[PDB]
């Protein structure tokens, strides 16, 4: 999930944009 | 400002700015 991808590890814009509608 | 450890309100704020009017979904439990 987003917590493992961007909180537990460093995030990118690539992955943040996977949670936009 | 997206390339760091973003947790809690800090990650929700990043989804908010990057996503804009498209909106987003925050599902921390998977």
């Amino acid at each position: 999930g987003i917590v493992e991808q961007c909180c537990a590890s460093v995030c990118s814009l690539y992955q943040l944009e996977n949670y936009c509608n | 400002f997206v390339n760091q450890h973003l947790c809690g309100s800090h990650l929700v704020e990043a989804l908010y700015l990057v996503c804009g009017e498209r909106g987003f979904f925050y599902t921390p439990k998977a």
